[PDB]
């Protein structure tokens, strides 16, 4: 949960240099981001999450 | 293959797909300060995981008309993290170094640099009986830059590419630790310099140990359709540091 | 190096020279049914050459604009050959399958594609209490093709990119058997895919075991003067294939 | 130095074929020359290099 | 990998970097004449440092519409230094060769060379009846040039593409040591041809033994931007050589 006394850092990227592409190639491209875990990866607590949202039942 | 190559260095690592070699500066690889070269009597401090890591120098563009640049090195790293902060409290510092220069291209680009790293590249000035400012030899990670003509400003180096500022001859200026960054092939080039001195432990702001020059032979050429902005990015990281004589802050 | 990959199956060969890898499903190869697992009791059919080959599909085109495709995967062969002929004649089926998806580009063109082979793809309809038809969840080797926005047609899949058709999350769509066809390094994408089910033998018409997704993440961005059809082509080979239960014609 | 009686050779590159680019990309380019010697290479008499032409002294 | 191939012989190196092989004849490496095989009695001068080292012959281009060329080779090297004089002052002569033609092209170019070295090519003329000159069948190193009609000159090769001269189909002519220069992959091509004939020493002027034909296929094909001139160079090297029965100068 979003909280003050544990917070985690702080990802940034950065143009180590620019992008040179010769001619008669588009200028802009697309990076994509995946996400995993090491080996030492644990979670502790069970509990309800916060994305189920429902008022009656579904008959 | 041995295009692929990492180098870990602490808590900073860079992954490069077209490197071409590692040259190790005169075969010596860097090392501590045995004791048979020893001088002073204190123990020195030895960070090696807040020192001995990459840091990221300013990143400067190449058109297709500049000249070159330079870059002091115990002095562009002044106020780089915990390295600046032991540079500054304080009196004698020995390190090496490990230069890597970022610098990519298309296979449509053309174009070649030069990454020599001159030891005690004492420069000339641009008149001949006048003092340079500190200012100009060095501004910190912000890259000087050489002029390909006769340079003629006040309190100013002197700035000619066919004199490299010591007035050597600049096609004669690869007896050093040098790799060419020939666009058509590389992405890097990797420098791993010792330090070498003629005293044991220097302090590391009254001495300028050496010049990282940068000096485009091959200018940046290309067809009128590509990007025309392709920086060059510089990223160093000391090795075996240590530091003596701890005293009060500040430099005068 | 291990770029090129060739898979002989029956009569029919593909031979690639830029494939990235094979991907053996939940690393387990296809065989046949054993015996601790035995439900039926007649003996069953195993053609094992008339069966196991590559049969192609239908081509789509990709242009700057295309959203996704889906094929069904028991359906869409349907009436290709001696495979159609033993998937009508039958009652049970069984068999693992082997997908290749061809599609090639130049060195000056972009984009990646994403080949996800995702079992009991159950699909959500464009209106909440309406009755999909046959014809619009497959039409058999001809493509079904996604729709970037909020799709509102009457007896019609929902089609959203954003959703994979399931109210799923689609970039969490890779826990399946995924390949990432990027044009900059490879010219195809390689899943074995083994038959995961609840029931040992099942039907071949009623069930839709699986779905065979590509949706483009990555565009097909291109310059002014390179070829615009850029085609995507798509050959499976079932494997292991074997046929209980065998009765007259049709199915109803 | 320059004389008659010792005369070593004459370097002469040629074209054994033409430049083949293909489109969108520059035509001319920069081909660089390197020297150095082998390992038997040797130099016998020292003297005075022609390259030092002074005047007066360095006050 | 085998693509980086270097041939030393005598006092001129070739170094390709994008070689394909080297086909040496029907198998078997030249070879001086064993005494199995002797006809004459005299003592031969085998040179072997001045005479087998590479002779470089004139460059031609290729446009979009060339048709062929053809090279006489044991009268192409008539004039080539002591290959040329050893080949006058003599009345027999034995030597092997070794081919290699130079054609670059970048990677926006296509087409297709097809490098035959076809023995005893003996041609047809244009007309039906007529006397062929000795300055059309062979130029020297200046190259001749097919004509892709019907050619109707007087004193002149039948130039014919679809009959390469001799009247036999020009697709079929790929029997003998052939490589094909695609311009995709290539760089060169390497023909090591030993010397074949039915007499064991023969003369050098009277007989024309064998001819080097360069017929494209895939035409020079490319943009509107690149580089139009885009040449074909060939240089030879005789082999294992000797010549027997040496007289006055001169050849009448």
């Amino acid at each position: 949960s979003k909280d003050i006394y544990t917070d985690a850092g702080f990802i940034t990227c950065w143009y180590q240099t620019s992008i040179v592409v010769p001619a008669e190639v588009q200028n802009q491209s697309v990076i994509l981001c995946f996400v995993s875990a090491c080996n030492d990866f644990s979670v502790r607590l069970l509990r309800d999450s916060p994305f189920v949202r429902q008022t009656a039942f579904y008959q | 293959s041995d295009r692929v190559r990492s180098i870990t260095l602490g808590n900073s690592t860079i992954t490069t797909q077209e490197s071409a070699n590692v040259v190790v500066g005169y075969g010596v690889w860097p090392d501590y300060l045995s004791d048979e070269e020893a001088t002073a009597e204190d123990q020195p401090t030895q960070p090696d995981v807040a020192t001995c890591r990459f840091y990221t120098l300013d990143s400067v563009s190449w058109m297709k008309e500049s000249q070159g640049w330079w870059w002091k090195f115990p002095d562009a790293l002044r106020d780089m993290g915990l390295f600046g902060q032991n540079m500054q409290y304080h009196y004698l510092g020995r390190s090496g170094y490990t230069i890597h220069v970022q610098c990519n291209a298309s296979k449509f680009h053309q174009g070649c640099l030069l990454v020599v790293c001159v030891p005690e590249a004492e420069m000339g000035a641009a008149n001949i009986n006048e003092k340079i400012n500190r200012e100009h030899l060095s501004n910190g990670e912000v890259a000087n830059t050489f002029s390909g003509t006769k340079s003629s400003n006040t309190n100013d180096v002197q700035q000619a590419v066919f004199n490299a500022g010591m007035g050597v001859a600049v096609g004669n200026l690869t007896i050093f630790p040098h790799q060419w960054i020939n666009l058509r092939t590389n992405n890097c080039a990797t420098i791993v310099m010792p330090y070498i001195n003629s005293v044991p432990m220097d302090n590391m702001f009254r001495h300028y140990n050496f010049t990282l020059m940068i000096i485009p032979f091959a200018k940046l050429d290309y067809a009128a359709g590509s990007s025309t902005y392709i920086p060059i990015t510089v990223t160093v990281a000391p090795m075996c540091a240590e530091y003596n004589g701890l005293r009060l802050a500040g430099h005068q």
